[PDB]
């Protein structure tokens, strides 16, 4: 009578190492405890006011900043559950681009409020039709809340305007600044097509002069320098070759069979004016420029310093792609001269020093062009880093308004609307959905409480402003970030609005994974492996 | 294959001549020898070079008469067949040669004949 | 907390949070700050690092220290990153920016203390540090004269100036001469790699000297290399990328013959592919001959029976350098040996300098290279002599690029303390106290130069701070005479950017410092 022995059955055909738990307090609970955690780890990072955080890796590697998807993909994430809700997150930055705290804020609450629902005596079922009716009704709800649209992307004022809340919450300070170099780079790619690509923005990091004297250049940077002695060019005729700039050789084997002398004494000196013969060739045609995809010869190297061509070495397959768009040209298999199709043209082409690092530049002059880069001063190498998360996140943010031009007030007035309009439906359903549903519409509190926890106010004051001026029928004021005590304001006059798409998509996604959550009810872990990572990520 | 056998000590390195028709070894004692694979006899053994003789390499563009070796003597030096002594040495090395590498050859510091 | 059987993170995860962390960071920027602290100023002092190998390295430069130092905490690698960013943008202030950057977290600390909101602080800095780059770029000194005497006087005090902080204090003026006459001979870039730095032991300081050509070790002669002549008086140069060489036509060449007599022929024309390159080589003119590939004994043996110059396995910035000042170009092929292609110096010599062997190529008159042979007693001696004297270049090529001066001493930051203190006695308050002190903090620099000369800095502080109220601009700390001075009269005058750059990087850090609440440290993988 000292031992309290396994029970018969599936408790000892349990593995030494696994893990199994069942029912409610041993699986939904712990679930919903862990995405709780997750949530409250990365809540103080949300809004304008949120706080960076310096997450170091397993390969110590410095990551500061306040992007939800790169602080949880920096974290080792273990519990199961907190692998779904960072997973909805990651496909929420793939398809937008933007809204991934709002992703872990919304699925926190939901299941917050999904074990109190539990608690007080609901099944799992009826919390998830709730739930499934609840975020329908938000979607329905959702386009009545559109307050403007972009309605042009040509131009530069007001796309900047528009970009200036998507980078606000990230470097906050200055935010005029980037929405005024992001505008501008977006504005240089869009052509007349409707298609825009978001690989077409070039970012080149280059450490020294503070994030203020970044600039924006119609071409592309390269740190690299020139393989030749010429280093400037003014009417660069440039002729991309994927080939090494060397004469070609057999692929099967190459055995130079001798048999007479003046067969010896000829091969060297005949391959020599084969390579001067090439290199005239291509130069005849007018290319001043060369830029090439392997290794570079000597022979081919003085015969095309004696031309005058100025020679690019581009290791990367994909810079070379990116050079091929941005100057017009075609990469050549082979080194024969270009026809005047495949030929591109660049305005300037030249080496230049910025800083310390050596480096190449495509420069046009006309204000278009297929690819645009974006140069990234700074004092830090980190700094850089999130500067150029705030860029990618603007750019997302353009390329969602090309997608859809649909705008919805941010500061939590959405929020705040969509809570009280959704509390409003959940009051006429009868049945014992609408616990559920009223749940989930107090779920949406937790986007301006977290916004006034972040800015340094008393969250309970600000909710009950929202819901005072949204009751006298004012749906587009929000938290208003620049007030010592609670205070709110308009937010379409604040110009701080959000893309449709964004909120249709974290919601539809938190809601899914919340579901998701709520659906296990057994779970059976495996000892955990020694294994070097699975074979699938090699 | 030729299986001899007669050493006393044990062999460091049994580098087989490029030429057909010959063996190079070096003993325990620091001493190389060459050996006929046909004959069997033992042409001529290497004096000096007291300590283990460590790495032996022949000579590449065949020419089976010069060979470089190496060993805790911390010593580069060739040898000659044709008169049998040391044509060349080297001092650079100062701990127990592991390997050795005939480009000139690279030992371990690379060496030129035509410069010492 | 509890067990919680299964856990959120990965076990060993250790998470920091809140106050007590900022207020760590903050502590661990100053201990950086600390380690470099003393370097700073005409009387700063020497810092010896011993990595693990055992070699030591000897340094004033704020940026080397710190790069030797192997920090690990996150707050204070930014310190390390933001000297590493002024010394490429800039290449002096390394020690600047640090101290800058840990005094402003230090005088902020207290603020932080009792919950002050970090945005707040965040956003002081930046209408501070925007105010005095503004006030910088305003009351620096330019002269819109283009005089080439006066600017060659200010490039001479700028290097001066940059330089009376190291061990080569003494040769000043020397030096500064040397680096400004260098500097004014680069074309149109200013490129550091068309500058020769060579170290070569033995000698005084004063022994070292600047090249009007270029000039490099001898690279493994072979035989015959004694009998060649070793001065000329008007050679022509060939610069070569040619291996001079017996040796296979190819890798892959491969020959057959089934006759004595082509055996023979084959042996003959091997040979005469080495003489018909030979022959071209000599026939061009030239008298000198480098080649950047080896050159081998029967190439020397037939340049020294005609009384030439041959050195094989040139270093190729060696040979840019060469090809920069003698004015010819390389060549991988002899076939076309023309004038244009030759290089040209009044006299080529060989010399011993300190147990080695130099050749030098001087007489250029259109040279656009240089190359400093320096001269000390021991490895780390010539090596901060470069750091020094890399310093020195990076002011004076900035200083080119624009002639923007203000006084040094500290005197630049006491004005831009007054002027921020008096903008901040004039606003609603709470950011009135940051901005104060923002202002206290810049007054570190001319404190650490009082502590590190033996000073009393409070005294002097006190007699600065009136000097700048009643008026007066340029008024330092004055390390000779134990009083302050106008500096800008005393010629220790920096280029503008420099405390620009400075002051950017410094509250850029701080502010990236500040920002951050919660620091998070996922456990070791794969410690082996
Ligand atoms: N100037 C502002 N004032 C008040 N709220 C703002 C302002 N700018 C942005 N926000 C709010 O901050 C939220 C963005 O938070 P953010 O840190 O971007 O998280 P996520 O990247 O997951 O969207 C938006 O919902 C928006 O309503
Ligand atoms: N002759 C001088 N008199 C007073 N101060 C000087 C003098 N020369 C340099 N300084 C001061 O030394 C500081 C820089 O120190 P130094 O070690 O030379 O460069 P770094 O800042 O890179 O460490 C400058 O702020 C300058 O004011
Ligand atoms: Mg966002
Ligand atoms: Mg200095």
């Amino acid at each position: 009578a000292l031992h309290v022995p396994k029970a018969p059955g599936f408790a000892q055909m349990l593995k030494e190492g696994a893990k199994h738990f069942s029912g409610l307090e041993e699986a939904v609970y712990r679930n919903i405890q862990a995405c709780k955690e997750l949530a409250q780890t990365t809540r103080t990072a949300y809004g304008p006011n949120g706080m960076n955080k310096m997450v170091i890796n397993h390969l110590e590697k410095l990551f500061v900043t306040n992007d939800a998807a790169t602080i949880l993909r920096e974290l080792e994430v273990q519990h199961p559950a907190a692998k779904m809700i960072v997973m909805a997150s990651h496909m929420q930055e793939q398809e937008v681009g933007d809204g991934t705290n709002f992703v872990l804020v919304f699925a926190g609450a939901l299941l917050e409020l999904a074990e109190e629902l539990l608690r007080i005596g609901l099944s799992v079922s009826e919390v998830i039709e709730g739930y499934e009716i609840a975020c329908r009704k938000a979607h329905e709800i959702l386009p009545n809340l559109v307050c403007c649209s972009a309605k042009n992307l040509r131009d530069i004022d007001e796309v900047s305007s528009l970009l200036r809340t998507s980078i606000m919450s990230k470097q906050y300070g200055n935010e005029v600044f980037l929405a005024k170099l992001i505008a501008q780079a977006c504005v240089s790619i869009f052509p007349d097509s409707g298609h825009f690509n978001v690989d077409n923005i070039r970012v080149c990091k280059i450490l020294g002069s503070g994030i203020s004297s970044s600039s924006v250049l119609h071409g592309m940077v390269f740190k690299k320098e020139t393989e030749g002695d010429v280093t400037s060019v003014k009417d660069a005729k440039i002729a991309v070759y994927s080939c090494p700039f060397d004469g070609m050789i057999t692929e099967t084997k190459g055995t130079v069979l001798i048999k007479t002398a003046e067969e010896l004494m000829n091969f060297s000196k005949g391959e020599e004016n084969l390579m001067d013969a090439q290199v005239k060739a291509i130069a005849d045609t007018g290319a001043n420029v060369v830029v090439t995809g392997g290794k570079v010869a000597d022979m081919a190297l003085h015969y095309a310093n004696k031309y005058n061509i100025m020679l690019v070495r581009l290791n990367s397959k994909w810079d070379l792609r990116r050079l091929c768009k941005t100057v017009g040209a075609t990469a050549l298999p082979r080194l024969t001269p270009p026809v005047l199709e495949e030929m591109g043209h660049c305005d300037s082409v030249y080496l230049s020093e910025v800083g310390d690092t050596q480096v190449v530049v495509f420069k046009h002059e006309k204000e278009d062009g297929a690819i645009s880069t974006i140069v990234l001063r700074g004092s830090t190498d980190n700094l850089m880093d999130d500067i150029e998360r705030a860029v990618d996140d603007g750019v997302n943010t353009f390329k969602v308004l090309t997608r859809d031009k649909r705008l919805v007030p941010g500061g939590g007035a959405t929020e705040i609307e969509l809570a009280k309009q959704i509390t409003s439906y959940g009051e006429t359903c009868p049945g014992l959905e609408q616990y559920a549903i009223k749940k989930f519409a107090e779920a949406f509190e937790a986007i301006p409480r977290a916004l006034a926890e972040n800015s340094g106010v008393k969250a309970n004051e600000v909710i009950s402003k929202l819901y005072a001026v949204h009751q006298e029928g004012n749906k587009n004021v929000g938290l208003d970030i620049e007030a010592e005590v609670p205070a709110v304001k308009d937010m379409l006059e604040a110009g701080i609005l959000d893309t449709y798409l964004g909120k249709y998509w974290a919601i539809k996604l938190a809601t899914n994974a919340a579901v998701t959550v709520l659906r296990v009810d057994q779970i059976i872990m495996a000892k955990p492996a020694g294994g070097p990572k699975p074979p699938s990520g090699k | 294959k030729k299986s001899v056998a007669m050493h006393t000590n044990y062999l460091s390195a049994c580098s087989f001549t490029n030429s057909d028709m010959q063996i190079l070894t070096a003993s325990g004692d620091g001493t190389c020898a060459l050996w006929d694979v046909e004959s069997g006899q033992l042409l001529q053994s290497f004096h000096g070079h007291g300590a283990d003789v460590l790495c032996l390499d022949l000579a590449p563009s065949e020419t089976g008469n010069t060979f470089v070796s190496g060993g805790c003597d911390k010593k580069a030096m060739v040898w000659d067949m044709r008169s049998g002594q040391c044509v060349q040495a080297f001092e650079t090395h100062e701990s127990d040669i592991n390997s050795v590498r005939y480009y000139a050859f690279a030992s371990g510091r690379l060496y030129d004949l035509r410069a010492d | 907390m509890m067990p919680t059987p299964v856990i959120l993170l990965k076990e060993g995860t250790d998470s920091s949070q809140g106050i007590p962390q900022l207020v760590s960071n903050i502590s661990a920027c100053q201990v950086i700050a600390e380690a470099v602290r003393t370097t700073l100023g005409p009387r700063g002092m020497d810092k010896l690092i011993v990595d693990g190998r055992g070699k030591a390295t000897i340094s004033n430069d704020g940026a080397t220290i710190l790069k030797l130092l192997d920090v690990v905490h996150p707050a204070a690698k930014t310190l390390v990153d933001i000297a590493k960013s002024q010394d490429a943008e800039v290449g002096d202030g390394t020690t600047s920016v640090t101290l800058l950057a840990a005094e402003f977290l230090k005088q902020v600390k207290p603020y932080v203390e009792e919950g002050l909101h970090p945005q707040i602080i965040i956003r002081a800095f930046r209408t501070a540090t925007q105010l005095a780059v503004n006030k910088i770029k305003e009351i620096a000194v330019t002269v819109k004269k283009a005089d080439k005497v006066e600017q060659r006087k200010l490039l001479e005090k700028c290097a001066m100036t940059a330089l009376s902080s190291k061990l080569i204090s003494q040769q000043k003026a020397f030096f500064a001469k040397m680096v400004v006459d260098a500097v004014m001979m680069l074309d149109d870039l200013l490129q550091l790699k068309m500058i020769g730095i060579k170290k070569v032991q033995g000698g005084a300081l004063e022994d070292s000297q600047l090249v009007a050509g270029v000039a490099f070790k001898k690279t493994f002669s072979y035989a015959g290399f004694e009998m060649q002549p070793k001065k000329y008086h008007n050679p022509k140069i060939a610069l070569l990328n040619v291996e001079l060489e017996l040796k296979a036509e190819k890798d892959n060449a491969e020959i057959r013959v089934h006759t004595v007599e082509d055996y023979q022929a084959i042996v003959d024309a091997e040979w005469n592919i080495l003489y018909d390159k030979l022959e071209k080589i000599h026939h061009s003119g030239a008298k000198v001959v480098l080649s950047k590939l080896p050159i081998g004994d029967v190439a020397t043996q037939y340049f020294a029976d005609r009384d030439m110059f041959c050195a094989g396995r040139v270093p190729e910035e060696d040979l840019k350098r060469t090809m920069m000042a003698c004015g010819g170009s390389i060549q991988t092929s002899v076939n076309a040996l023309s004038a244009d292609v030759l290089g040209r110096c009044q006299v080529f010599e060989e010399t011993q300098i300190g147990g080695e062997r130099y050749n030098f190529f001087t007489g250029c008159p259109k040279a656009k290279t240089c190359t400093f042979i320096l001269r000390g007693g021991a490895e780390q001696f010539m090596e901060e002599t470069e750091r020094s004297l890399h310093d020195a270049i990076m002011i004076v090529r900035r200083a080119i690029k624009n002639d923007s001066v203000v006084a040094g001493g500290g005197a630049i930051e006491m004005e831009l303390s007054k002027y921020l203190r008096d903008y901040s006695r004039t606003i609603p308050g709470k950011q009135q106290l940051l901005i104060g002190a923002y202002a206290k903090a810049l007054e570190i620099i001319p404190r650490q130069l009082c502590d590190n000369a033996g000073f009393d800095a409070t005294n002097i502080l006190n007699k600065l701070r009136a000097r700048h109220a009643q008026g007066g601009t340029w008024y330092g700390v004055d390390i000779n005479n134990e009083d302050i001075a106008d500096n800008f009269e005393a010629f220790v005058w920096e280029p503008a950017m420099v405390r620009i750059n400075a002051l950017t990087a410094a509250s850029e850090a701080a502010c990236l410092i500040v920002s951050v609440d919660e620091t998070i440290k996922n456990p070791r993988s794969t410690v082996d």
